[PDB]
């Protein structure tokens, strides 16, 4: 079963910094170790096999080293294009084993979010539900507080949010918040407000609307 | 070019059994062995088993040994893995890769639920000519109330791909998944260029095309 323990679980370097990932075996394997890179979405890509050889195409900035029971992969000049999850594998003894994986984010200057709001489509209203969407575009870090305030009143439990994986080119994130209420209450109140408190602003910035048409 | 096209996302009822495909080409199939890997939402990676296309011999991970079975078809160049007595733990994304895992498939998403499929509705997030400024405008599509994952969404038939952000799916209380896809574009084009989002939900054989026009 050879348990491949991978460390760390979540690393985070800056563009140009170097990344180091270690994978320890529970018993000596030898040289049959490998590493794969999985970018969010698509499946894994082979990066290094036989502990240190690079698969054709893989840039020289990726280095596989170590041997015996401790293996390590290094990224010399971390570039936004390396943002992804990485995996360690062992193929000397069955069953083939993988490491727990490491997620690699990127540090960068802050970015306040560009906030937008979208009233519910006339379409959805008919179905008897009114979904209101607030969007926070390209910001960093991801720690962002989105508070929904319908007519000077705060909501809670009646809204969900999703955050994108780190942009493979901006190193930023993006968040959407959807206030889901009944076609009933939506026709009642008039002021729909979205307030966001990011660690990049002085006071809570806010976008809002009023049932127009 | 080496390609490993596979089954589309399939929903399967608890206890039933599914048989996944993996059609190979671009290389002499009977030479390299075939693998199968289970991923499963946000977790690691588990090797399932190996199968030799030529002979027919196989080697399984003495874990899925009982639940899965690998077979092939010398002619059509297709590998088959069959899962039986499926449970919630069995829900995951399955990949078939070539011997040295240099080539993988896009993977098939297998969701095990007693619930039944439901095609998503699609509502437009209208470009707010007043609440979407700064020289550039944001617009999008809300993909709501569908099950199970996944749903793929591209814009203007794939012709538009820059500034596109498709958010991860969210499971609502209703037990249905919701999701949205936005895109930033030059404000000046809102009056000339047409934006259409194409939403695809294989599990229910659904395809929707929605035009997003500036709300007035
Ligand atoms: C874990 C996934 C994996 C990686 C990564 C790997 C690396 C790799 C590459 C990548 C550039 C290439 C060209 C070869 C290239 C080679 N590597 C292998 C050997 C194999 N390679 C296999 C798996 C495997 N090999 C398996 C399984 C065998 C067979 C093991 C055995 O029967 O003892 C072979 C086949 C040897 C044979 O047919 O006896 C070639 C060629 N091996």
């Amino acid at each position: 079963e050879l348990v491949m323990t991978q460390t760390p679980k979540f690393m985070s370097t800056t563009v140009g910094d170097r990344v180091s990932i270690t994978c320890k075996a529970s018993q000596n394997v030898g040289t049959p170790v490998a590493w794969y890179q999985q970018k969010p979405g698509q499946s894994p890509k082979l990066l290094i096999y036989s502990a240190s050889n690079r698969y054709t195409g893989v840039p020289d900035r990726f280095t596989g080293s170590g041997s015996g029971t401790d293996f390590t992969l290094t990224i010399s000049n971390m570039q936004s294009e390396d943002l992804a999850d990485y995996f360690c594998q062992q193929y000397s003894s069955y069953p083939l084993t993988f490491g727990g994986g490491t997620k690699v984010e990127i540090k960068r200057t802050v970015a306040a979010p560009s906030v937008f709001i979208f009233p519910p489509s006339d379409e959805q209203l008919k179905s008897g539900t009114a979904s209101v969407v607030c969007l926070l575009n390209n910001f960093y870090p991801r720690e962002a507080k989105v508070q929904w305030k319908v007519d000077n009143a705060l909501q809670s439990g009646n809204s969900q949010e999703s955050v994108t994986e780190q942009d493979s080119k901006d190193s930023t994130y993006s968040l959407s918040s959807t206030l889901t209420l009944s076609k009933a209450d939506y026709e009642k109140h008039k002021v729909y407000a979205c307030e966001v408190t990011h660690q990049g602003l002085s006071s809570p910035v806010t976008k809002s609307f009023n049932r127009n048409e | 070019q080496v390609q490993l096209l596979e089954s589309g996302a399939e929903l399967v009822k608890p206890g039933a059994s599914v048989k996944l495909s993996c059609k190979a080409s671009g290389y002499t199939f009977t030479s390299y062995w075939m693998h199968w890997v289970k991923q499963r939402p946000g977790r690691g990676l588990e090797w399932i088993g190996m199968i030799d296309p030529n002979s027919g011999g196989t080697k399984y991970n003495e874990k899925f040994k009982s639940k899965a079975t690998l077979t092939v078809d010398k002619p059509s160049n297709t590998a088959y893995m069959q899962l039986s007595s499926l449970t919630s733990e069995d829900s995951a994304v399955y990949y078939c890769t070539r011997r040295d895992m240099d080539y993988w498939g896009a993977g098939t998403t297998v969701t095990v639920s007693s619930a039944s499929t439901k095609g998503p509705s699609v509502f437009p997030l209208a470009p707010s000519s007043k609440s979407t400024s700064g020289g550039t405008a944001a617009l999008g599509c809300l993909v709501k109330d569908y099950f199970p994952e996944p749903v793929t969404v591209s814009w203007n038939s794939g012709a538009l791909t820059s500034g596109v952000h498709t958010f991860p799916a969210v499971l609502q209380s209703s037990g249905l998944y919701s999701l949205s896809s936005v895109v930033t574009v030059p404000s000046s084009s809102l009056g000339t260029q047409t934006y259409i989002c194409n939403v695809n939900h294989k599990p229910s054989n659904t395809k929707v095309d929605k035009k997003i026009v500036p709300k007035s």
